[PDB]
């Protein structure tokens, strides 16, 4: 679990 | 890699920052679980579906991995020198790009309540 765009 | 993924999303969706696409529904940015709820939702599902599938690959790792892509013209495109993890996390990420594109953003679905709501 992070990120995106 | 994450880096490369949001110039993506910058190439395509000129039009809104690339944070819109990092905290929504319950699949785009953390939250892997639950029902999708709505377009831009099950846009995200896939593309964590397929970094899953990605990573089966030995040393694959989705976030970290840097592939050769390019982004002119309207026109997005994974190149010819990628390696099998390249190439397919590029194609993960050029699919949820073009994927965001094309659908609504609902800004009453940004930032859910993931424990509550992705059950
Ligand atoms: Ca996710």
């Amino acid at each position: 679990v992070a990120f995106r765009s | 890699n994450l880096y490369q993924f949001k110039n993506m999303i910058q190439c395509t969706v000129p039009s809104r920052s690339w944070a819109d696409f990092a905290d929504y529904g319950c699949y785009c940015g953390k939250g892997g679980s639950g029902t999708p709820v709505d377009d831009l939702d099950r846009c995200c599902q896939t593309h964590d579906n397929c970094y899953n599938e990605a990573e089966n690959i030995s040393g694959c790792r989705p976030y970290f991995k840097t592939y050769s892509y390019e982004c002119t013209q309207g026109t997005l495109t994974c190149k010819g020198d990628n390696n099998a993890c390249a190439a397919s996390v590029c194609d993960c990420d050029r699919l949820a790009a073009i994927c965001f594109a094309g659908a609504p953003y609902n800004d009453a679905n940004y930032n859910i309540d993931l424990k509550a709501r992705c059950n």
